[PDB]
């Protein structure tokens, strides 16, 4: 996350890492104590996956981080039906142990679609997570947060060459300066409710980071939560 | 109606008969007694924060 501020203990109990082949190559969210939700890009197979709930600070212990193997992994089924375009990603963890829910662990909300999107036009969400606080720069050991305004979807699309589907929005800001970046994809945009968040995006892609004149693009969860409530009922 | 302010739900509206408001809430919660806000009915709930915020205190 470039331009933000460092997050409290607790303050995103439903943000995890993801440790593979990279550590803390990429994010994720607490959907449930079996199942995490994060980016497909993050989790293209052939490759081991370990997830951390309750991180803070990477290189110390807090004493509330819960390490879990990954043993099932379901990208969206649309996800790479065409090369480069990034359209559809999201993709759903399952975990070998449920994970024990407590304040440093805990799951985010999902609305129904008519309600996420309702959230999402509020048009202020929170993204975070362990990936570069500078473009091509090194990467966070302490979460990472930053409040990042919507776009409108016209200004969004004349932004950028790249093509923006109806499975993404833009968000950040017109100046720059302020935007999630490499390694914090799969984490969540969420939008805060009176005290209550639910999740509102997922962070994927952008062309560089932080530069004016450029957005962050996410996926528009709201497209994919009946997909979500529909692979990870727990029995 | 859930027109304006949400027809005064917490978090989720849908109308009524007679233009009436039925309020609702997501999984971990339950319909308070107001019948429009949201209260938690598991130990944790999803989307909030129980650390003490920022720091420790008394209240
Ligand atoms: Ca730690």
């Amino acid at each position: 996350v470039v331009g933000g501020e460092d997050a409290k203990p607790g303050q995103f109990p439903w943000q995890v890492v993801l440790n593979g082949k990279v550590d803390a190559f990429c994010g994720g969210s607490i959907v449930n104590e079996k199942w995490i939700v994060t980016a497909a890009h993050c989790v293209e197979t052939g490759v081991k996956i370990t997830v951390v709930a309750g991180e803070h600070n990477i290189e110390e212990t807090e004493h509330t981080e819960q390490k879990r193997n990954v043993i099932r992994i379901i990208p969206h089924h649309n996800y790479n039906a065409a090369i480069n375009t990034y359209n559809h990603d999201i993709a759903l963890l399952e975990l070998d142990e449920p994970l024990v829910l407590n304040s440093y662990v805990t799951p985010i909300c999902i609305a129904d679609k008519e309600y996420t999107n309702i959230f999402l036009k509020f048009g202020s969400g929170y993204v975070s997570g362990w990936g570069r606080v500078f473009h091509k720069g090194r990467s966070a050991l302490v979460l990472q947060y930053l409040r990042v305004p919507l776009v409108d979807r016209a200004t969004c699309l004349r932004s950028t060459k790249f093509t923006i589907t109806n499975n993404m929005f833009c968000a950040g800001f017109h100046e720059g300066g302020r935007d999630s970046c490499q390694g914090d994809s799969g984490g969540p945009h969420v939008t805060e409710v009176e005290g209550t968040s639910f999740l509102t995006g997922i962070i994927s892609w952008g062309e560089e980071c932080a530069m004016k004149g450029k957005y962050g693009i996410y996926t528009k969860v709201s497209r994919y939560v009946n997909w979500i409530k529909e692979k990870t009922k727990l029995t | 109606t859930c027109n304006i302010k949400n027809g005064r739900c917490e978090q989720f509206c849908k109308n009524s008969a007679d233009n009436k408001v039925v309020c609702s809430c997501t999984e971990g919660y339950r319909l308070a007694e107001n019948q429009k806000s949201c209260e938690p009915a598991v130990p944790f709930p999803c989307g909030r924060v129980s650390v003490s915020q920022t720091s420790k205190l008394t209240r």
